[PDB]
């Protein structure tokens, strides 16, 4: 049993894997995706990560 | 979660949506009487008029694992996960909405089993480089917004709004619509999307935002079937009355204007172009919840269309004959694709298994990557319960999506007692419109609502 | 935007309740606020609802009960029970509108109550 | 869109060859088609290209070679080996330019030049 995964880099790649995880029950971390569509606990209910989400970036560039 | 499955040779599986969108409570909630139970009755009467036919795998008799997805991207990968549980069925006639079939061909290309979609317009699934197990019957939806886009220019529709549903289907609509719209002088008022888990509220909140544009008097809409409802309820309850531009997420569907039907009146909708099968009308109307016990959802759906209660043995005496039977859209690009992969078996069959009827030892095992490829290019027959007078037939082009042809319809008859649209043109790669079956549009009735930024000035005194 | 429920208690017919509902702001604006009622595997039904601006809306049948009240700096609703009926089975979930490029809607988890005779 | 490609050939040094490159139009604009070269698990280098508008670009080592012309008609692009080497025994490919909402670039299959003494 894999007992969670780092995750990957990319949004996509992350969101991928997240979908096949939350299928066989399993938890997930994350470094690099900083996308907040991940952030929508409902449909990735795993996949907690250790970076902020898009808008806070979003926020910091219009600042 | 219940399943449903058929015994025979070898099994296709099938995501339908039965259940609506999923509320708060539970996975799904009411079932889709209209689209769900439907389309899952015509593949079925599609498999049963294959498993008759002598001339379409007649020793082979190809079974079902239809199952429900359930309006929600997280049951229809469970279910496609249940699906790949054997590799972990040879193909996936299923996925009607845009994410739904997304997610369901990322997992059915991992284990190389094919896919045909009926429902699912999607560009982004055009992409063979992403999804090469993938097909659909229907064309997808970047031509669809070139047809939106051109009948906004027919009744010189400049400056308009949008709304769409997040995901994969409103937001590649809203940019093609938007890139169309761009270069035929079109005009975007509000940009804005809306979510899955919604409200009434919401959508009350999105047409308050909608409003404060009174220039932007007709909203183009990428929107599913219950985000288009419900926006049309939040409109009839603030007394927000405008043209509206749907796609085909609305389309011909009745349930869209059931209760607002006064706020979708004169709303230029677009649908796929199809035809009413003759003999699935016959095969649905003789549905009984007591005979058709290979289906549950059935039975659920005669339970809360009727307002039955089984428990009660009261609607003993009720059925489908009785009520009026309408078919969609889609039914004819179910039944199309259910057709499609069982001609592509076929051909398979009669390429491995030159001299026999059943399957052989290099049957067993079925290669999806094979099938798709004999199946995208070896499969080229006449429609199945196709009219006599049309000469359509499903071809697959190289992308694997079907011809670019829609059918514009729209909301009239205010009459409680005549509540249905009117078929007023076809778009097939060019415009045509009949604005004298559009109340509307008729000048003889009243002139057309104008959706621009200014009034076209003259320029004798003013300038531009 | 994140939903919490509170005050799921256990009486008859006639007795008081006080269904509270929190949340998280995270610098969002949260318009509107609201109830709705519903059992496993039906339709969704509006209760009570607040826009943030004193405006409230109510059910059809539920215009004199169901008084709903709620607060900008906790961002926080609180339900009342006047008076129980036995067709309030069904289940309960608060939900906030917050608009994002999205405009969508973040519900809570369900306080199943039980009103006897 | 799809590019499909051919005109392989199996020619030594000093040899000719006709590499063609078709694709579907789809109603679609594409504004640029060009070549390119790469070794499986290496980086893609380009070697010509033509913007369907006259502006023809090559590689640092291919100005007076790797004779290419296209027309927007049929948007097929053909390429033609001037000189060759033992140096291009990479694998070609086709790329072509579409702008539509993703300015994304379709690329083509394998066709396999190599030159030996
Ligand atoms: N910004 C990205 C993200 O998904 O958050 C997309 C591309 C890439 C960064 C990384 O690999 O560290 C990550
Ligand atoms: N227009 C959709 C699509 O994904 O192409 C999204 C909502 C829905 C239509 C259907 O179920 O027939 C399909």
């Amino acid at each position: 049993a894999i007992t969670g995964v780092i995750g990957g880099s990319y949004s996509d790649v992350s969101i991928q894997v997240a979908n096949l995880l939350r299928l066989f029950q399993i938890p997930q971390i994350s470094y690099a995706s900083t996308s907040a569509k991940l952030s929508d606990k409902s449909r990735y209910d795993y996949f907690a990560r250790t970076v902020p989400p898009d808008f806070f970036q979003a926020k910091a560039m219009a600042e | 979660k219940k399943v449903l499955t058929l015994e025979g040779d070898l099994v296709l599986g099938g995501l339908f949506p039965v259940h609506q969108k999923g509320g708060p409570a539970e996975d799904c909630g009411p079932v889709n009487e209209h689209r769900g139970i439907q389309r899952l009755e015509a593949m079925l009467f599609a498999l049963d008029r294959i498993n008759r036919d002598p001339h379409l795998l007649p020793g082979v008799r190809l079974g079902a694992h239809i199952l429900d997805s359930c309006s929600k991207d997280t049951h229809a990968l469970e279910q496609a996960l249940d699906f790949v549980r054997a590799s972990l069925i040879t193909g996936v006639i299923g996925g009607s909405y845009s994410d739904v079939s997304i997610q369901v061909a990322n997992l059915l290309r991992l284990f190389q089993i094919p896919q045909i979609s009926y429902a699912s317009t999607s560009a982004k699934l055009s992409d063979k480089s992403r999804y090469d197990y993938f097909a659909r019957t229907v064309p997808p939806d970047f031509f669809q917004a070139k047809a939106m886009a051109e009948i906004l220019r027919f009744f010189n529709w400049t400056y308009v709004s949008t709304v769409a549903s997040e995901g994969d289907y409103g937001e590649t609509g809203i940019e093609a619509f938007e890139l169309e719209a761009r270069a035929r002088n079109i005009c975007v008022a509000t940009s804005e999307k809306v979510g899955r888990a919604m409200s009434r509220a919401a959508f009350e909140g999105v047409v308050r935002a909608l409003l404060q544009k009174p220039s932007a008097r007709v909203a183009v809409l990428f929107t599913r079937s219950e985000d288009a409802r419900e926006l049309l309820a939040a409109s009839q309850r603030l007394n927000a009355s405008f043209t509206w531009v749907a796609s085909d997420g609305w389309g011909a569907l009745e349930s869209v204007v059931a209760g607002s039907e006064g706020a979708a009146e004169g709303a230029i909708t677009i649908e796929l172009a199809s035809y009413p099968i003759s003999d699935f009308a016959s095969y649905f109307q003789s549905l009984d919840p007591w005979n058709n016990s290979r289906n549950p959802w059935f039975r659920e759906f005669w339970e809360q269309r009727f307002r039955c209660s089984f428990r009660q043995r009261d609607c003993a005496a009720h059925s489908l004959r009785a009520v009026p039977f309408e078919q969609e859209s889609k039914i004819m690009f179910v039944v199309n694709a259910v057709y499609a992969m069982a001609h592509a078996l076929h051909n398979m069959h009669r390429a491995l298994c030159p001299n026999t009827t059943r399957l052989c030892d290099a049957m067993r095992p079925v290669n999806g990557r094979r099938l798709y490829k004999d199946f995208v290019l070896n499969v080229k027959f006449d429609a199945p319960f196709r009219p006599a007078d049309t000469h359509n037939e499903v071809r697959f082009d190289r992308f694997g999506d079907g011809i670019g042809r829609y059918n514009i319809f729209t909301y009239l008859r205010a009459g409680s007692g005549r509540y249905r649209y009117q078929k007023v043109g076809y778009w097939a790669e060019g415009l045509t419109l009949d604005t004298s079956l559009i109340p509307w549009a008729s000048p003889s009735a009243g002139p057309l609502p104008a959706s621009r930024c200014s009034e076209p000035c003259l320029q004798n005194e003013v300038k531009s | 935007v994140q939903l919490v429920q509170s005050g799921g208690g256990l009486v008859q017919a006639g007795g008081s309740l006080r269904l509270s509902c929190a949340a998280s702001v995270r610098f969002f604006s949260i318009n509107t606020m609201g109830w709705y009622r519903q059992a496993p595997g039906k339709q969704r039904e509006l209760v009570a609802d607040i826009t943030s601006s004193g405006s409230t809306n109510y059910a059809d049948s539920g215009k004199g009960r169901f008084t709903i009240s709620r607060d900008n700096a906790k961002n926080t609703v609180y339900l009342q029970m006047n008076r129980l009926k036995p067709e309030d089975t069904a289940v309960y979930y608060c939900h906030a509108d917050y608009k994002y490029t999205t405009h969508n809607t973040a519900w809570g988890q369900g306080t199943q109550v039980t009103v006897s005779s």
